[PDB]
C-alpha cells in the first residue's frame, strides 16, 4: 500500500505520506499529495482504494468547512476524529463501504496540545503518540517505540521520521517515490518543502 | 379518494384559543362523573355505570380498563374515543417499553404515552382532538403510588384525589374537606363511594357503579405459579358484590 | 344558482349538471370552426385556422396520430395536444404489441373513458376541446365527434366550433349526395370546403387560412396547407 | 344551516346525501333502459336517441358486455357508465383468475355495488350519474339487477330507468302478472322492443334507434350476445304493430 | 400531502402572498450597503422595543455565507436562517465540485432561484425575506453588492437599502453616492453607511452595526466604538455649519 | 373537495403578518410567568404554576422546568403538550450531537435547531404552530453561561434576563431596572423572585405555586451542575428572601 | 376559495387569464424577424438611478442558434430558460444536430398547463401558471429564421414581429405598418431601437434598452452597449432627416 | 364557522352534527328489528317491506351471515349495509386465520365499533347510516346480542329493538322480562323463541303479518342460518293456534 | 441456470458507393446444429431512406430494429415530420445501445 505516518511530539503532529502513485505496471505521478486541510489547524492524509480516497478525504473536508462558517468556530482535533469515525462506521455496513484509512493530526488551540489520531476503514480510532497504516507499521513501530520520546522537539521529530523513512526505503519492495512532510502546531499547517535530503 | 385533509383542524383564534379543544373539553363536561383517589397503600377509580337500556348488560361495558397489572384507567367524555384510547395505550406500553426493558413502564411514563397521542390529535392532519379526560392509578417501584389525569389537550397532571365530568366541581370540593395525607386504601374507597353518591341519581349500588383499586399484589389473579419475583397485579377490579358490603357501611 | 355548483368538477348541481363540463365545452364553440365528412373510401377533414394579428401564423387544427388516422381540433390548443398525443400512443401500442392497426371506434372509447377520468376526481379540470377524428381501418371509413363530457358519437359528418351549424346543417342536407363520393377524394374535399364555408362570415377562405386533411382505402393520413389547397379555393 | 348539498360525502339533518340524489336528477334525464328476467335468461334493450341524420345507424352501441355471460345498459352519463362497466371487467376478470369459474352474478352485482357506494364515502369524487341494469345466466339460474347511484341495487322481475321509466314499469308490471309461469327468451325479446317503443313517448319528439341484446341457456347458450337482423326486425314489427 | 396553492393569481394579475410577504420586509429592520473602489459595507439597524440583551450570543444581522462573501437582510429572521443555511451548504458544494469558490452573483443568483421556487410550489408561502449579498469574486477585487427580494427578482447595485424606512435612506444614497467617484477609502466608505442609517436610527451608537469586506476573503464587524467614533465625527459636520 | 375546510395556517395578512403565530403568543400571554436570569458565576430559572388545587399533587409534578442536557434547561411557557413533543426532539439532537463529536451539545445550536423546527411549521405543511415559548438556561465551554429565548414563530434570541408568559411587559421593566451585569447567582435568585412576586395575578406568592431552578459551577468541583429545587427547597429560599 | 385549474363560465381559466394581467405591467420586449436574422430588444427598466442596469438580464441564450427575451414576472423564466437549454443541449446529444426552433418552443411550451394541486393527467406539480412571457427567436435549416411568442397558456404563435409587456398594444401597432417581408437586419435594429423609444417611460439610450440578434452566421450576441449607443445615434439622425 | 356541520369536528356545545345525522340515515327504511336470546340460540327478526312489484323478493334482504357462526341484521340504507357486510365478513375471515378460532361475536362487534370510531375522528372518511346488531351462540358467552352505531358504541344485549318504532319494541320486551324475571326465553327449541319473537314484535307494533312481512334468522351452536317464507308460514302457523 | 441469450448465426455486409450504399445478409437463421429458416429477412428498410441490421441474437436484434423505427416514427411526430438523417440515426442507436450497457443487446448492428 501508499505510506501513511504520522508522529505527535511535543507541540506538534507532523505526517508523512507517500508521493507515489501507481496503477498497475505504471507509477503515474510521483508527486502526490495525499493529504487534506479540514480546517486551520486540523490536517488528514489517507490511503486505500483508487477512488474511493480522495472522494471521502474532499468529502469530510466539505463537511467541517461547513461547520466552520455555520459556527463561526472551529471544531477540535478530538471532534473532528469523532465525526469521521462515524462515517466510515457508517460505510462499513453499507451497500459498498469506503476503502479508506486516514491520520488525523491537529493542533488543539484549546488545551494547547498536539493530538494524533489513527482511524482505519471499519472504523476503528485510537489516539497515539505516532501511528501508521498498512505494512508501514511493520517496519516503522520499532523504530518509534525505541528513539520516540513526549518531549520531542519539532527538529527532534523530523529526524525520527527521516529515520523511519530511510528504513522503509531499504526493507519495503514498493518505491513509493518519497514522502511529503507537513506540521501541524499552534500556528497552523505548514510543509517541509525540503525533506528530499533534510 | 385519499385523504385529502393533510391539514389541521384545531387552530388558533384571534383570542389565542384552541377551539376544538374547548369544544372536547365541553364534551367531558356533558360526561358522567368519574374520580379518582390516593391513599398512602394505594390508588381507587371510580366512575358510574350509566346504562342506556335495561336490555343492555352493563357488565359488558367496562369505563374502568387495566392497562397494565400495575395501571388502570378512567374517564369522562365519548365512550368511543376512550375505548379506542385503551387498546393504543396498552399497546404502546408494550412497543415503547416491555418490548425494550423487559418490564411493564413506570406510571407517568405510560400517562406521558397516552398524553403523546392525545397531543398528535390536536395538531395532526385531518382529526378532531378526544372527547375524553382520563384518570389513570398506578404504582412502580420507584415512584410508588399514584394518580393523573389527560385532558383533551395533551395535558397531565398528578392528583392526591380529583373528579371529572358532570358534577366534578361538586365533587373536587368534597374531596377537599374528606382527604388527608394518612388515609389508608379502605377509606378512600369509602370517600370514594360517598363523593359518587352525590353525583348519581338513581340507584345507587354494586350494578350501576364500576370501581377499581392499584392496591397491593394479587398473586391468586396471576394464574401461575414458580417464579418467586412474579408477585401478581396490584390493579383489581372491585366485584359487583364487594362493592355491596361497602355500602352497606356508608 | 350556478355559481354554488361551479366551482369544480366534481360537484352536481340541484338539477344534476356538471357546470364545470358545460363551461369547458363552451370553449369549444367559442373556437374556430371545423368540419368532418366520409364516403365508404375516404373520410375529409377540413379546418378553418384562426391568426392573432396579421403579423402571426395560423394556429394548427390538424393532427396525425398514425398512418391511418388523424383529427382536427376546436378550443384549447394544448388539451388537443395532450388528448391527441395520448391517442398517438395507443395507436403505437396496438402496433407494437398486436401488429395491429387500431379501430377508430376503440380510439374513440379510449378518449371517451380519458376524459371522463377528469369530471368525477377533485382537483382535475376537463378538457377544454373539442375533436374530430377520421380514419380508415378494417371496417372502412370513418368519423368520430369528441366531446370533453366524454362523448363520443360516430357520424356521415358534422362540424364543431363557432358557427360550426351552418356546415353541420349542410351536410344533413347533402348527406345522400357525400356519402356516395367514393373513389374521387377530390369531390369529398370539395363537399367540405363547401360546407366548412356555410359557417363563414368575417372573412373568405384564404390559402394561408384554410387546412385539410384526408385517409381513405388507398390514402395514409395526409394534411395540405398553403398552396396545396389554392385548387379547392 | 345550509350547504349541506355542496359536498358528496356529507349528512344533511335528515340523514340524506343531497349530492348523490343531484346524480340521480341527472340518471332521470337520460335515455330509457330496460331488463326483462325471462325462464332462463335476460333480456335487455334500450332507446338510442337519433340527434339527427348524421348518426351511423346500428354504429353507436350503447349496450355492454361483461366478460362473457354478462350484459349491462344504463341511463344517465353515458362516459360514467362506462367507467362503471371497465370496472366491472376487471372485477370479473379478478374472479376468474383466481377462482377458475365465472363470476356469478349476485357476486358480479356486489363488486359493482360496493365501487359505486364507494363514490358516496369521500368528498373528493363525485357519484355516478348512471343507474344500471344488467344480468346474464350462471351456475344456477338467470338474474335481473338495476344499481342506482347512491350504490343500492336488488334483483328484479323486470326493471327499468331513465326519461320513460314509469311508462316501462307500468308495462313490465302488466307482464309480470299476466305470465306468472315466466316469459319465454323470444317472447321477452319482442315484448322488450315493444315496451321500448311505449316508453319512448316521453321523448316523441326526436326519432329513435332500437337496441337489444340477450343471455338465455337455450337460445345463445348462456352467452351474451347483441340482437341482430332477423330477430330484430321481427320484433321492432311486433311492437310498430302494437303501438298503433 | 400537504399542497394547497398559496400563492396565486388575483384577477389584477398580482400574486398577494408575495406582495404581503413584501411587506415583512417593510416591517423588518433597515439594512443598507455600499460599495467602495476596493471595499463593500453592510450596514443594519438593531431595535429597541426590548433592551437588557446579551450581544454575545444573539444571532447578528450579517452573515458569512462564505469566507468571501456575507448576507444581510430584513423581513423574518427565522425565515432569513432556512436562507443561509441553503446558501451556505450550496457554497461548500460548489468548492466540492467546482474547486473553486462561489462568485456573489452566483451565491445570489442561488438565493433568488430558492425565493422564487416558494412563489410556486403548493402547500408553502413565500420567505418574508430581502437579503443583501456582498463580497469579492475569487482572485478578483471588484467589489460586488446584490438584492434579492421574495419575489425571486435579484440585480446589483453601487448602494441600496432595504427594511423599514428604506424609502427615505435611499433618497440619502441617490444623493449622496457618484458612481463617478465612490468612495475610494475603506473609511469615508463607512462613513457614507452610518451617515445614511442616522437619517434614520434617532442616535443609535448601540443601535448600529457594521461590517466591512475587503478582498481575498478579508472580512471584520467594527466594535460599537469605533462605529461611534464615526457617529461622533459626523454629528460635527452638521453643528459646523 | 376539502379545501372549504383548509384554515390556512402558513400564509401572510396583508400587512405581512402570520396570523396563527400572532394567535399562538396570544395564547402564550396566559400562561405561568417564567423569569431567565444570567448571572456571573450561574443562571436561574423560576416559574409560576398556573392554577393550582389543594389536591394537586406538587412533589410528583414538573409543568414547567425541563431538563433537556446535563448543561442545558429550559423553562415552558403555553401548551405543556406541545412543549413535550419539542423537548424530546430537543433531547435527542443533543444525544446526536454527542454521538456525533463526543461533545456536549453547544448551548446555541441546540437552541437554533429547535427553533428551525418551530420556523418550519411557519412556512410548510398547514399544520398550527407550536403554542409554546421557551427560556433556555445553559452552559458550554465556548460562551459560558447563557440564556435564550424562542417562540411560536421560530425566532429566538439572547439575554441577560428576560421573562415569558404572562405580565411580561411589567416583569421585562422590573428585570431591566435592578439587573446589574456583576451580579451573583444568589442576588439574581432574589431578583427573579421578587419580580415574580410583584407581578402574580394571585394573591401570595407561596411555594406550591413555583418551579425553581439554577446551573451553578460549583467552585468545589470544576464542572458544571443543574439544581432542580425540590418544594421544601423553595418553601425555605422563599422565606429567606423575605416573602415568607 | 375554488381549484387553481379552474374554468369560467365563458369557458376560460382563471389562473391564465390573470396570469396575462400580470404579463401586462411587464418591461417591453420586441421582435423582428427578416431574411438576415432576428432581432430582440428589451426595455431594461431599473426602478432606482442605483440599479446597475447591466445586471438586468432580460435577453439570454438558450442555445448558439436559439436566445429569447421574457416580460412580466421574470424571476418566472429562470426554470423556463433552464429547462430549454437542457432541451436544446439534450437534443443534441441524442441525435447530433440543431434542435429545431419551433420544436424546442413547444418543450417550453408543454410546462406551461403543468400546474395545480392535483389534476388527473400526470404529475403536474406547480401552484399557479408563469407569470411571464417569451420571445424565442432562432434559426434552423428547414425553415429559417424565426421568432416565436410563447405564453403561460400553453400555446405559441409564429410572428413576424411582435411586442409583449407594457407598451406592446401601442408597439405592435407600430410594427404592424413598419414590417415589410425586405426589411435588413440594419432595419430592423433601428426599427426595434424606435419603436422601444416610444413606449418608455425613459428617454431610451444604451442603458435602459438592449439589443441582440441571431444570424445563420455567427448565432446569438447580445450587442454591447457601445455597439448599440451607436445605433442609438445613427436612428435620431435619420429620423432628423426627415 | 358553520361547517362544524359537515365534517366530524367539534361543535361548541361539543358535539358532532355529521353523527347525529348518520344516526338519522338508520332510520331511512322504515323497517323494525328485533333480537332475543333463547335457552342456546338467539333469534332476530325484521320487516321486510318489498314496495315494488318489479322486485325479486328473495334479493331484498338486511339480515347478513357473517362467518359460519355470526349473524348480522343492520338498520339502515342497503349500501351502506352491503359496506358494513363485507368489511365484517373480510374481519372475521383474517381473524379466523391468524387467530386459529372463529371471531367472537362481542370481538367482531368492538372491530367494527372501533371502525366506525374512526370515521368519527378523521374528517376524511363519513360515518355509515346504520346500526349493525350482531348474533350468535358464542362458544364461551352462549347466545349473544351486540349492537354497535355510526358513534362506535357498541354493547351486549339480554335481547334489543331497533328502528322507527324501536322504543315500543323495547318497553314491550322489557316488560315482559320484569315478568319472567330471567334475561332469556326459558324454551330449549328455537322455533319456539322464534315464535315468541314473532309474537312481541307484533304486539308491540300492532300489526299482523304475513310470510312475506317478515325475515327470520336464528343462531345456534357452531351454526347461524335465515329461514325460507315457508319456514316462516309454518312459524306463523303455530301462533295462530294459541290466539 | 437460464442463460437470456443465443446465437442465430448469419452474417451482414455493408459497403458506402459514392451515391449509393448497400446493406446485405444472408437469410439462413439457426441454433446450435439446426436450421431454423432459410428465410428470415434480416436487413430492413426503417424510413427516411435508412437500411438496418442487427445481427448476433434474433431476439435481441429484433428488438433493436423495432425500438429504432418506433424511434422514426416518433422523430416525425416531435419535429415537423423532418427527415432523420443517417449521422442522426446513428448517435440515436447508440443511446438505444447504451440504454442497455449493463444487459446488452447481443448484437453487431449496422446501417
Amino acid at each position: 500500500m501508499d505510506i501513511i505516518l504520522g508522529i505527535r511530539v511535543q507541540d506538534s503532529v507532523i505526517l508523512a505520506s507517500s508521493k507515489a502513485v501507481t496503477r498497475g505496471i505504471s507509477v503515474l505521478k510521483d508527486s502526490d499529495d495525499k493529504t487534506r486541510q479540514l480546517s486551520p489547524h486540523t490536517l488528514m492524509s489517507f490511503a486505500g482504494e483508487a477512488g474511493d480516497t480522495v472522494q471521502f478525504a474532499e468529502y469530510i473536508q466539505a463537511n467541517i468547512q461547513l461547520y466552520s462558517i455555520r459556527e463561526d468556530y472551529e471544531l477540535s482535533p478530538q471532534a473532528v476524529s469523532s465525526f469521521v469515525r462515524q462515517e466510515l462506521a457508517k460505510s462499513i455496513r453499507s451497500r459498498r463501504p469506503y476503502q479508506v484509512n486516514v491520520l488525523i493530526g491537529g493542533y488543539d488551540k484549546k488545551k494547547n496540545k498536539p493530538e494524533l489520531y489513527q482511524i482505519d476503514y471499519l472504523g476503528t480510532k485510537v489516539e497515539l503518540p505516532y501511528g501508521a497504516h498498512g505494512y508501514s507499521g511493520f517496519y516503522t513501530f520499532s523504530l518509534l517505540d525505541h528513539h520516540y520520546r513526549p518531549d520531542m522537539t519539532t527538529e527532534e521529530g523530523l529526524d525520527l521520521l527521516k529515520l523511519c523513512v530511510q528504513e522503509l526505503e531499504k526493507r519495503m519492495p514498493m518505491d513509493f517515490k518519497g514522502v511529503i512532510v507537513k506540521i501541524v502546531d499552534k500556528d497552523g499547517i505548514r510543509q517541509v518543502d525540503d525533506f528530499q535530503a533534510q | 379518494m385519499t385523504d385529502r385533509y393533510s391539514f389541521s383542524l384545531t387552530t388558533f383564534s384571534p383570542s389565542g384559543k384552541l377551539g376544538q379543544i374547548d369544544y372536547a373539553l365541553t364534551a367531558v363536561k356533558q360526561g358522567v362523573t368519574s374520580l379518582g383517589i390516593k391513599a398512602t397503600n394505594g390508588v381507587v377509580i371510580a366512575t358510574e355505570k350509566k346504562s342506556s337500556s335495561p336490555l343492555a348488560m352493563s357488565e359488558t361495558l367496562s369505563k374502568v380498563s387495566l392497562l397494565t397489572p400495575d395501571i388502570g384507567a378512567v374517564y369522562s367524555g365519548m365512550g368511543p374515543d376512550y375505548r379506542v384510547l385503551v387498546d393504543k395505550s396498552r399497546k404502546v406500553a408494550h412497543t415503547s417499553y416491555k418490548r425494550i426493558y423487559g418490564e411493564y413502564p413506570p406510571t407517568k411514563l405510560l400517562v406521558s404515552e397516552v398524553a403523546k397521542i392525545m397531543q398528535e390529535a390536536t395538531q395532526s392532519g385531518g382529526v378532531r382532538p378526544f372527547g375524553v379526560s382520563l384518570l389513570i392509578a398506578g404504582h412502580d417501584e420507584f415512584n410508588g403510588f399514584s394518580l393523573y389525569q389527560v385532558d383533551p389537550s395533551g395535558s397531565y397532571f398528578p392528583w392526591k384525589a380529583t373528579a371529572i365530568g358532570k358534577g366534578s366541581v361538586a365533587a373536587k370540593t368534597f374531596l377537599e374537606k374528606r382527604w388527608n395525607d394518612e388515609l389508608e386504601l379502605e377509606d378512600a374507597i369509602h370517600i370514594a363511594l360517598l363523593t359518587l353518591k352525590e353525583s348519581v341519581e338513581g340507584e345507587f349500588n354494586g350494578d350501576t357503579i364500576e370501581l377499581a383499586i392499584i392496591g397491593d399484589e394479587n398473586p391468586d389473579l396471576l394464574g401461575y405459579t414458580g417464579i418467586p419475583t412474579d408477585k401478581g397485579p396490584r390493579f383489581r377490579k372491585l366485584t359487583s358484590q364487594e362493592i355491596n358490603d361497602r355500602l352497606e357501611a356508608l | 344558482f350556478r355559481n354554488n355548483y361551479d366551482g369544480d368538477t366534481v360537484t352536481f348541481s340541484p338539477t344534476g349538471r356538471l357546470f364545470q363540463v358545460e363551461y369547458a365545452l363552451e370553449a369549444i364553440k367559442q373556437g374556430s370552426v371545423t368540419v368532418g365528412l366520409r364516403s365508404n373510401t375516404h373520410a375529409v377533414l377540413v379546418a378553418l385556422k384562426r391568426n392573432a394579428d396579421e403579423l402571426s401564423s395560423y394556429q394548427k387544427k390538424i393532427i396525425k396520430c398514425d398512418e391511418h388516422m388523424g383529427l382536427s381540433l376546436a378550443g384549447l390548443a394544448p388539451d388537443a395536444r395532450v388528448l391527441s398525443n395520448y391517442l398517438r400512443q395507443q395507436c403505437n401500442y396496438s402496433s407494437l404489441v398486436f401488429n395491429r392497426k387500431l379501430a377508430v371506434e376503440r380510439a374513440g372509447h379510449l378518449l371517451c373513458d380519458k376524459a371522463q377520468k377528469n369530471t368525477q376526481s377533485y382537483g382535475g379540470r376537463p378538457y377544454g376541446v373539442g375533436l374530430l377524428i377520421i380514419g380508415y381501418d378494417k371496417s372502412g371509413a370513418h368519423l368520430l365527434e369528441f366531446q370533453p363530457s366524454g362523448n363520443v358519437t360516430e357520424l356521415y359528418g358534422t362540424a364543431i366550433g363557432a358557427r360550426s351549424q351552418g356546415a353541420k346543417t349542410y351536410l344533413e342536407r347533402t348527406l345522400d349526395t357525400f356519402i356516395k363520393i367514393d373513389g374521387n377524394p377530390d369531390e369529398l374535399i370539395k363537399a367540405g370546403v363547401e360546407a366548412i364555408s356555410q359557417s363563414l362570415r368575417d372573412e373568405s377562405l384564404t390559402v394561408d387560412n384554410l387546412s385539410i386533411a384526408i385517409v381513405g382505402k388507398d390514402t395514409p393520413f395526409t394534411i395540405y396547407d398553403g398552396e396545396a389547397v389554392a385548387k379547392y379555393i | 344551516g345550509t350547504g349541506y348539498d355542496l359536498s358528496n360525502s356529507v349528512f344533511s339533518p335528515d340523514g340524506r346525501n343531497f349530492q348523490v340524489e343531484y346524480a340521480v336528477k341527472a340518471v332521470e334525464n337520460g335515455t330509457t333502459s330496460i331488463g326483462i328476467k325471462c325462464n332462463d335468461g335476460v333480456v335487455f334493450a334500450v332507446e338510442k336517441l337519433i340527434t339527427s341524420k348524421l348518426l351511423v345507424p346500428q354504429k353507436n352501441v350503447k349496450i355492454q358486455v361483461v366478460d362473457r355471460h354478462i350484459g349491462c345498459v344504463y341511463s344517465g352519463l353515458i362516459p360514467d357508465g362506462r367507467h362503471l362497466v371497465n370496472r366491472g371487467r376487471e372485477e370479473a376478470a379478478s374472479f376468474k383468475k383466481l377462482y377458475k369459474t365465472p363470476i356469478p352474478i349476485p357476486a358480479f352485482a356486489d363488486r359493482l355495488g360496493q365501487y359505486v357506494q364507494a363514490h358516496t364515502l369521500y368528498n373528493s369524487v363525485r357519484p355516478f350519474g348512471v343507474s344500471t341494469i344488467f344480468g346474464g345466466v350462471d351456475k344456477n339460474g338467470a338474474h335481473l339487477y338495476m344499481l342506482e347511484p347512491s350504490g343500492s341495487y336488488w334483483g328484479y322481475k323486470g326493471a327499468a330507468t331513465g326519461k320513460g321509466r314509469q311508462s316501462a314499469k307500468a308495462e313490465l308490471e302488466k307482464l309480470v302478472d299476466h305470465h306468472p309461469e315466466g316469459l319465454s327468451a323470444r317472447e321477452a325479446v319482442k315484448q322488450a322492443a315493444k315496451i321500448i317503443y311505449l316508453a319512448h313517448e316521453d321523448n316523441k319528439e326526436k326519432d329513435f334507434e332500437l337496441e337489444i341484446s340477450w343471455c338465455s341457456l337455450s337460445e345463445t347458450n348462456g352467452l351474451h350476445k347483441f340482437v341482430k337482423g332477423d330477430l330484430l326486425q321481427e320484433a321492432i314489427d311486433f311492437a310498430q304493430k302494437e303501438i298503433n | 400531502g400537504y399542497d394547497r396553492a398559496l400563492s396565486i393569481f388575483s384577477p389584477d394579475g398580482h400574486i398577494f402572498q408575495v406582495e404581503y410577504a413584501l411587506e415583512a420586509v417593510k416591517r423588518g429592520t433597515c439594512a443598507v450597503g455600499v460599495k467602495g473602489k476596493n471595499c463593500v459595507v453592510l450596514g443594519c439597524e438593531r431595535r429597541s422595543t426590548l433592551k437588557l440583551q446579551d450581544t454575545r450570543i444573539t444571532p447578528s444581522k450579517v452573515s458569512k455565507i462564505d469566507s468571501h462573501v456575507v448576507l444581510s437582510f430584513s423581513g423574518l429572521n427565522a425565515d432569513s436562517r432556512i436562507l443561509i443555511e441553503k446558501a451556505r451548504v450550496e457554497a461548500q458544494s460548489h468548492r466540492l465540485t467546482l474547486e473553486d469558490p462561489v462568485t456573489v452573483e452566483y451565491l445570489t443568483r442561488y438565493v433568488a432561484g430558492v425565493q422564487q421556487r416558494y412563489t410556486q410550489s403548493g402547500g408553502v408561502r413565500p420567505f418574508g425575506v430581502s437579503t443583501l449579498i456582498a463580497g469579492f469574486d475569487p482572485r478578483d477585487d471588484e467589489p460586488k453588492l446584490y438584492q434579492t427580494e421574495p419575489s425571486g427578482i435579484y440585480s446589483s447595485w453601487s448602494a441600496q437599502t432595504i427594511g423599514r424606512n428604506s424609502k427615505t435612506v435611499r433618497e440619502f444614497l441617490e444623493k449622496n453616492y457618484d458612481r463617478k467617484e465612490p468612495p475610494a477609502t475603506v473609511e469615508e466608505c463607512v462613513k457614507l453607511t452610518v451617515r445614511s442609517l442616522l437619517e434614520v436610527v434617532q442616535t443609535g451608537a448601540k443601535n448600529i452595526e457594521i461590517t466591512v469586506v475587503k478582498p481575498d476573503s478579508d472580512i471584520v464587524a467594527l466594535s460599537s466604538e469605533e462605529i461611534n467614533q464615526y457617529v461622533t465625527q459626523i454629528e460635527q459636520e452638521k453643528q459646523e455649519q | 373537495g376539502s379545501r372549504r375546510y383548509d384554515s390556512r395556517t402558513t400564509i401572510f395578512s396583508p400587512e405581512g403578518r402570520l396570523y396563527q403565530v400572532e394567535y399562538a403568543l396570544e395564547s402564550i400571554s396566559h400562561a405561568g410567568t417564567a423569569i431567565g436570569i444570567m448571572a456571573s458565576d450561574g443562571i436561574v430559572l423560576a416559574a409560576e404554576r398556573k392554577v393550582t388545587s389543594t389536591l394537586l399533587e406538587q412533589d410528583t409534578s414538573t409543568e414547567k422546568l425541563y431538563k433537556l442536557n446535563d448543561k442545558i434547561a429550559v423553562a415552558v411557557a403555553g401548551l405543556t403538550a406541545d412543549a413535550e413533543i419539542l423537548i424530546n426532539t430537543a433531547r435527542i439532537h443533543a444525544q446526536n450531537y454527542l454521538k456525533t463529536y463526543n461533545e456536549d451539545i453547544p448551548v446555541e445550536i441546540l437552541v437554533r435547531r429547535l427553533s428551525d423546527i418551530k420556523q418550519g411549521y411557519t412556512q410548510h405543511g398547514g399544520l398550527r404552530p407550536f403554542g409554546v415559548s421557551f427560556i433556555y438556561a445553559g452552559y458550554d465551554d465556548r460562551y459560558g453561561y447563557q440564556l435564550y429565548t424562542s417562540n411560536p414563530s421560530g425566532n429566538y434570541t439572547g439575554w441577560k434576563a428576560i421573562s415569558v408568559g404572562a405580565n411580561t411587559s411589567a416583569a421585562q421593566t422590573l428585570l431591566q431596572m435592578d439587573y446589574k451585569d456583576d451580579m451573583k447567582v444568589d442576588d439574581a435568585i432574589e431578583l427573579a423572585l421578587k419580580t415574580l412576586s410583584k407581578t402574580t395575578d394571585s394573591s401570595a406568592l407561596t411555594y406550591d405555586r413555583l418551579e425553581f431552578a439554577t446551573i451553578r459551577k460549583g467552585a468545589n468541583d470544576g464542572e458544571v451542575y443543574q439544581k432542580i429545587f425540590k418544594p421544601q427547597e423553595i418553601k425555605d429560599i422563599l422565606v429567606k428572601t423575605g416573602i415568607t | 376559495d375554488r381549484g387553481v385549474s379552474t374554468f369560467s363560465p365563458e369557458g376560460r381559466l382563471f389562473q391564465v387569464e390573470y396570469s396575462l394581467e400580470a404579463i401586462k405591467l411587464g418591461s417591453t420586449a420586441i421582435g423582428i424577424a427578416t431574411k438576415e436574422g432576428v432581432v430582440l430588444g428589451v426595455e431594461k427598466r431599473a426602478t432606482s438611478p442605483l440599479l446597475e442596469s447591466d445586471s438586468i438580464e432580460k435577453i439570454v441564450e438558450i442555445d448558439r442558434h436559439i436566445g429569447c427575451a421574457m416580460s412580466g414576472l421574470t424571476a418566472d423564466a429562470r426554470s423556463m430558460i433552464e429547462h430549454a437549454r437542457t432541451a436544446a443541449v439534450t437534443h443534441n446529444l441524442y441525435y447530433d444536430e440543431d434542435i429545431n426552433v419551433e420544436s424546442l418552443t413547444q418543450s417550453v411550451c408543454d410546462l406551461a398547463l403543468r400546474f395545480g394541486e392535483g389534476a388527473s393527467g400526470e404529475e403536474r406539480l406547480m401552484s399557479r401558471p408563469f407569470g411571464v412571457a417569451l420571445l424565442i427567436a432562432g434559426h434552423d435549416a428547414d425553415d429559417g429564421y424565426q421568432l416565436f411568442h410563447a405564453e403561460p397558456s400553453g400555446t405559441f404563435y409564429r410572428y413576424n414581429a411582435k411586442a409583449i409587456g407594457s407598451g406592446s398594444e401601442g408597439a405592435q401597432a407600430e410594427l404592424l405598418n413598419e414590417w415589410h417581408s425586405s426589411l435588413t437586419l440594419k432595419e430592423a435594429e433601428l426599427l426595434v431601437l424606435k419603436i422601444l423609444k416610444q413606449v418608455m417611460e425613459e428617454k431610451l439610450d444604451e442603458n435602459n434598452a438592449q439589443l441582440s440578434c441571431i444570424t445563420k452566421q455567427d448565432g446569438f450576441k447580445i450587442y454591447d452597449n457601445e455597439k448599440t449607443a451607436e445605433l442609438i445615434k445613427e436612428l435620431k439622425e435619420k429620423e432628423a432627416a426627415e | 364557522a358553520g361547517y362544524d356541520r359537515h365534517i366530524t369536528i367539534f361543535s361548541p356545545e361539543g358535539r358532532l352534527y355529521q353523527v347525529e345525522y348518520a344516526f338519522k340515515a338508520t332510520n331511512q327504511t322504515n323497517i323494525n328489528s328485533l333480537a332475543v336470546r333463547g335457552k342456546d340460540c338467539t333469534v332476530v327478526i325484521s320487516q321486510k317491506k318489498v314496495p315494488d312489484k318489479l322486485l325479486d323478493p328473495t334479493t331484498v334482504s338486511y339480515i347478513f351471515c357473517i362467518s359460519r357462526t355470526i349473524g348480522m341484521v343492520v338498520n339502515g340504507p342497503i349500501p351502506d349495509a352491503r359496506n358494513a357486510a363485507l368489511r365484517a365478513k373480510a374481519e372475521a375471515a383474517e381473524f379466523r386465520y391468524k387467530y386459529g378460532y372463529d371471531m367472537p361475536c362481542d370481538v367482531l362487534a368492538k372491530r367494527m365499533a372501533n371502525l366506525s370510531q374512526i370515521y368519527t375522528q378523521r374528517a376524511y372518511m363519513r360515518p355509515l347510516g346504520v346500526i349493525l346488531t350482531f348474533v350468535s351462540v358464542d362458544e364461551e358467552l352462549g347466545p349473544s346480542i351486540y349492537k354497535t352505531d355510526p358513534a362506535g358504541y357498541y354493547v351486549g344485549y339480554k335481547a334489543t329493538a331497533t328502528g322507527p318504532k324501536q322504543q315500543e319494541i323495547t318497553t314491550n320486551l322489557e316488560n315482559h322480562f320484569k315478568k319472567s324475571k330471567i334475561d332469556h326465553i326459558n324454551e330449549e327449541s328455537w322455533e319456539k323463541v322464534v315464535e315468541f319473537a314473532i309474537t312481541h314484535m307484533i304486539d308491540a307494533l300492532g300489526t299482523e303479518f304475513s310470510k312475506n312481512d317478515l325475515e327470520v334468522g336464528v343462531a345456534t351452536k357452531d351454526k347461524f342460518f335465515t329461514l325460507s317464507a315457508e319456514n316462516i308460514e309454518e312459524r306463523l302457523v303455530a301462533i295462530a293456534e294459541q290466539d | 441456470q437460464f442463460n437470456p441469450y443465443g446465437d442465430n448465426g448469419g452474417t451482414i455486409l455493408g459497403i458506402a458507393g459514392e451515391d449509393f450504399a448497400v446493406l446485405a445478409g444472408d437469410t439462413r437463421n439457426i441454433t446450435d446444429y439446426s436450421i431454423n429458416s432459410r428465410y428470415e429477412p434480416k436487413v430492413f428498410d426503417c424510413g427516411d431512406n435508412i437500411v438496418m441490421s442487427a445481427n448476433g441474437f434474433a431476439a435481441d436484434g429484433d428488438a433493436l430494429v423495432k425500438r429504432f423505427k418506433n424511434s422514426v416514427k416518433w422523430y416525425h411526430f416531435d419535429h415537423n415530420d423532418k427527415k432523420l438523417s443517417i449521422n442522426s440515426a446513428a448517435r440515436n442507436i447508440q443511446h438505444l445501445l447504451y440504454g442497455k450497457r449493463f444487459f446488452p443487446y447481443y448484437v453487431h448492428t449496422i446501417i
